[PDB]
């Protein structure tokens, strides 16, 4: 019984992970109102990993909802599956973050975390033995960013051994509500460094190009972008939620080689626009997995070096072929691995596919390239900080540009981090 | 929740405050008594239109607002009106002798007497909400009262409310319909005076709107009523986003965040459209490409200035009506590309865009056509400060042989105080030269 806590944040953090759970709880045949209707005795085998069972044979996602403003999580309470969450999860107030970190980390954050912390310990001590917690947030606005952060500090100190993940939103000027964005995520970036075991970057400008290049949609929405996110997320948790292997601990020591690089590219195939019956072989499978196309973090691999990989495989193939595939990408293009972590690339493969698939396979990597990533917040950071353009908001709330100055540093330091592993 | 609390100070602030009410009345099905068949809620709720208006026990939604005026005859006629069973007699404050457009009449002689009143009144507003989100303040620049008397209050609600936001609507005085010769005196004070306080001011040129309805409207010699009912429209399109709900719809808020890069740079231009006849109108359906190109046409602005001459630091897009964004994003390709737009090197340069679903509306008898779609633009360019330069030559023509100066002095003001507002301004129009220059 490894119990994980999910918490979701702020809009894009409530967004998705209402999809998230939208997903899984197709997967593990759980209804809208937590009754459990499915035909394979898999789907319960891990089922109390994310949700806890509650007297009639219901079962209750591990979830806490957090938001600073009610909007978004009344929408979730209307949603398709808003009724399967527990009422007494959602924490909410009404002030609002502005798409402002220090409202979210300092003020209007600090106000209302307590009682965020209640819920939470309420959910883990009812944990045969809780395995850690996953967040969903972005970093571009106020609450997911600022006091998705301050949750991730406080959650350390009160359970300092267990493993912390988050599904981390990145900004980006091509898909962006306010020009703040920059200045929010390089604050939360450095709290990710220091307090996260396994980060999954997520850039909101990877995912518009595969909605519009590769999806052929015409006008993405925050709702297209949120589909791919949620079959992402199902992917990289598939080896928690069934039969394999193991554990967020053992995960994170096969894939963090140093502590402060555990910000992973992740990767979904396939991406199929509506041609979309035809059968999907394994090598389609395993040439679009690693192609930059499918990657979600707007990072080009061929640009970096991976230290490791994790490759999942979802459906009834033959795991000869995928071994064979597998072996023949790396043995193809072994530039791009390093020579210093023997065996470092690692494949999974579950018997249960995603809906509406016959195969899917779901790819994580810690790739020195997600130093772009970092790079390009760090030049939006800087072309208005130099100005200090826009600081008032964060000054009102009591910061000060030092903290600014040190956050600019410390993304710049990982960025050079990164940099020297790469060669 | 997030309720907004908005006061019309002096003649210009209270008719302008006229027409948008009977306009917000008209777009939320409100009838002259209050009532709102609609609203199915008896006496509360937390309905996006509660932001601007409470309700009573009896069904009646009463505007969340304040008129004051130093003299009655203009918020007699809303006492007497078709709307004064809309408002509670204590929203509707009057003295007996006005400030005389005189600026230090307004702030000090007459105000004075008054402000504590209209303090208390502002107080019974704030303790009926659930969660202020802040105020706005109608005002003209160039009365006695609009200039006076709004800087006696904003100094006041900032010390009873802190740092609770106070949004202005300023209008910007024109010759045409201008009634002192030392408004340009009473706009530099209380522009100088209200700078620290406010956190956010849409200027509004008379010239310009006078010219829209001349030019667009076909409306000779424009009255008041011309005008205000344009300045309501554009009014509306602001607080669209606060009034009505949607997927599309953009909180006013979130838009501030991308136009206020600096505390005094906090003046957005505002363009509308589109501004045409029934008789124009009348078979000529106005795409969405159609007024997007609009926005960008320098008459359409509601302050003359040439933003072809200065630099963007925010383009926001705030749509009503039948508007998607796929036709937004294709009109916004086609601007990209025929208009330079040039932004300052330390400002992003996308455009933010929100879409309010409900059409817009119009009152009967009046000039605009009724249309499916409007847009109002407002971005941040330093060229607003064309409309700075202007109103400080006027002041220092008369300022430097000291003429009209005893008036203010006579009612206890001192030559200081014109200096320091002028070097305020002068500062002011300094600091928006500064933001346009490229990063070292
Ligand atoms: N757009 C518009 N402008 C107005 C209106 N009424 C007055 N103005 C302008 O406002 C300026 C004069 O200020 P007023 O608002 O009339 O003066 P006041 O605030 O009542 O102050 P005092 O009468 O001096 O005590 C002039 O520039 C007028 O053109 C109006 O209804 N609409
Ligand atoms: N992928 C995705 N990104 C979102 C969504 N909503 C907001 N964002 C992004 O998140 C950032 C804004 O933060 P948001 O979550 O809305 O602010 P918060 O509610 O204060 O946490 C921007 O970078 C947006 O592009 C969503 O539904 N999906
Ligand atoms: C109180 C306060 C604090 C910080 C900035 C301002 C401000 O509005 N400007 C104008 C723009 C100018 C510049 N960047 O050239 C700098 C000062 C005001
Ligand atoms: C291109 C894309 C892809 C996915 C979602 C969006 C989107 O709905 N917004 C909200 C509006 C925002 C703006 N600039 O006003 C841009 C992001 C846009
Ligand atoms: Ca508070
Ligand atoms: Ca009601
Ligand atoms: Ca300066
Ligand atoms: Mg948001
Ligand atoms: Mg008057």
């Amino acid at each position: 019984m490894r119990e994980i806590v999910h918490i979701q944040a702020g809009q894009c953090g409530n967004q998705i992970g209402a999809k998230f759970w939208e997903v899984i709880s197709d997967e593990h045949g759980i209804d809208p109102t937590g009754s459990y209707h499915g035909d394979s005795d898999l789907q319960l085998e891990r089922i109390n990993v994310y949700y806890n069972e509650a007297t009639g044979n219901k079962y209750v996602p591990r979830a806490i909802l957090v938001d600073l403003e009610p909007g978004t999580m009344d929408s979730v309470r209307s949603g398709p599956f808003g009724q399967i969450f527990r009422p007494d999860n959602f924490v909410f107030g009404q002030s609002g973050a502005g798409n402002n970190w220090a409202k979210g980390h300092y003020t209007e954050g600090a106000e209302l975390v307590d009682s965020v912390l209640d819920v939470v310990r309420k959910e883990s001590e009812s944990c045969d033995c809780l395995q850690g917690f996953q967040l969903t947030h972005s970093l571009g606005g106020g609450t997911g960013s600022g006091m998705g952060t301050l949750l991730i500090s406080k959650i350390r100190e009160e359970y300092p051994d267990r493993i912390m993940n988050t599904f981390s939103v990145m900004p980006s000027p091509k898909v962006s509500d306010t020009v703040v964005e920059p200045y929010n995520a390089t604050l939360s970036v450095h709290q990710l460094v220091e307090n996260t075991d396994e980060t999954y970057c997520i850039d909101n400008e990877a995912l518009y190009d595969i909605c519009f290049r590769t999806l052929k949609l015409t006008t993405p929405t925050y709702g297209d972008l949120n589909h791919l996110v949620s079959a992402t997320m199902s992917g990289v948790t598939t080896c928690l939620r069934f039969p394999g292997q193991a554990d967020l601990r053992k995960l994170a020591v096969n894939m963090v080689p140093f502590p402060r690089l555990h910000f992973f590219m992740p990767g979904f195939a396939p991406l199929t626009s509506r041609q979309q019956y035809r059968a999907l072989t394994v090598p389609e499978l395993t040439q679009q997995m690693f192609d930059s196309k499918n990657m979600m973090a707007a990072c080009d691999p061929r640009h970096g070096r991976y230290l490791t990989v994790a490759a999942i495989f979802r459906g009834r193939m033959s795991m000869k072929e995928v071994d064979e595939q597998m072996l023949n990408v790396q043995n193809k293009n072994s530039s791009y691995f390093v020579e210093w972590i023997p065996n470092n690339v690692k494949t999974a493969v579950c018997d249960i596919p995603p809906r509406g698939l016959k195969m899917s396979a779901t790819f994580i990597g810690n790739s020195t390239a997600i130093q772009e990533l970092f790079k390009r917040i760090s030049e939006q950071f800087t072309a208005m900080f130099r100005r200090k353009a826009f600081l008032h908001w964060y000054t009102g709330e009591g910061m000060d540009e030092m903290e600014f100055t040190e956050a600019e540093s410390n993304m710049n330091d990982l960025v050079s981090e990164y940099q020297q592993y790469q060669d | 929740m997030r309720e907004c609390i908005s006061i019309h100070v002096g003649q210009a602030g209270v008719q302008i405050g006229n027409a948008c009410w009977e306009l917000y009345c008209l777009e939320h099905g409100i009838q002259p008594d209050g009532q709102m068949p609609s609203d199915k809620t008896i006496g509360g709720g937390d309905d996006s239109f509660n932001t601007f208006f409470s309700e009573t026990g009896a069904g009646k939604h009463v505007p969340r607002a304040v008129f004051v005026d130093l003299e009655p005859t203009v918020i007699d006629e809303v006492r007497t009106g078709t709307y004064r069973q809309l408002f509670h007699p204590e929203q509707l404050i009057t003295g007996k002798e006005d400030a005389a457009n005189n600026y230090a009449r307004g702030h000090y002689t007459i105000g004075k007497e008054i402000i504590d009143l209209v303090l208390d009144r502002i107080r019974k507003l704030a303790d009926q909400c659930t969660g202020l989100q802040g105020f706005l303040v109608f005002h003209s620049f160039g009365g006695g009262t609009g200039s006076g008397f709004t800087s006696l209050l904003m100094e006041r609600l900032s010390v009873d409310y802190g740092k609770k936001s106070k949004l202005e609507f300023s209008i910007y005085p024109a010759p045409q319909v201008s009634t002192a010769v030392v408004e340009p005196y009473n706009s530099i004070l209380t522009t100088h005076t209200t700078l620290e306080h406010s956190d956010c001011a849409f200027m509004v040129d008379n010239e310009a709107i006078y010219d829209i309805c001349r030019r667009n409207l076909d409306i000779e010699r424009p009255t008041y009523t011309n005008l205000n009912r344009l300045i309501s429209q554009i009014v509306s399109s602001i607080t669209a986003s606060l009034r009505f709900d949607g997927a599309l719809n953009v909180d006013l808020t979130e838009f501030q965040t991308n136009l206020v890069p600096y505390p005094r740079i906090h003046f957005p231009l505002a363009t509308y459209a589109p501004v045409i006849s029934a008789e124009k109108a009348y078979h000529e359906q106005l795409s969405v490409a159609e007024i997007t190109n609009a926005c960008f046409e320098p008459a359409n602005q509601m302050v003359k200035c040439d933003p072809r001459h200065g630099k963007y630091m925010a383009c926001c897009l705030l749509y009503r009506g039948d508007v998607v964004p796929k036709d937004v994003n294709a009109a916004i390709a086609t601007i990209k590309t025929k208009r330079s737009i040039q932004f300052v090197d330390w400002c992003p340069t996308g455009f933010k865009v929100g879409i309010n679903y409900q059409p817009p509306t119009v009152v009967p008898g009046g000039d605009l056509a009724k249309v499916q779609r409007a847009v109002c633009m407002l971005s941040n360019t330093t060229a607003i400060a064309e409309a700075w330069a202007r109103l400080d030559h006027k002041f220092d023509l008369m300022y430097a042989k000291r003429a009209f100066v005893h008036w203010y002095v006579g009612e206890g003001m001192e030559e200081g105080e014109f200096s320091e507002a002028r070097e305020d301004m002068a500062a002011l129009e300094k600091d928006y030269e500064e933001v346009g220059v490229d990063s070292v």
